């Protein structure tokens, strides 16, 4: 039980470094490199994932 | 057009990123070009932001 709780939270944190097809997993890499219309496409990918 | 940038979009006339509406244009060379240049029309070249 302790190991399953820990692995589920470790997996949940490590999904934050996935792109899900966005240009980066980091929102600042999007918001600093794409304009207010183009950034939203990559943010919508990260949100969905 | 919505989400565009350049010295007209940035400093003169900005459409919101989810503009609902139609943009309509026509060449006005006969009405608005003058033999030595038509200085009646000007645009903002600079802004603070």
């Amino acid at each position: 039980v302790v190991n399953q709780n820990a692995q589920a939270l470790n997996t949940l944190v490590k999904q934050l470094s996935s792109n899900f097809g966005a240009i980066s997993s980091v929102l600042n890499d999007i918001l600093s490199r794409l304009d207010k219309v183009e950034a939203e496409v990559q943010i919508d990918r990260l949100i969905t994932g | 057009a919505p989400g565009q940038t350049g010295k007209i979009a940035d400093y003169n006339y900005k459409l919101p990123d989810d503009f609902t509406g139609c943009v309509i244009a026509w060449n006005s060379n006969n009405l608005d070009s003058k033999v030595g240049g038509n200085y009646n029309y000007r645009y903002r070249l600079f802004r603070k932001s």
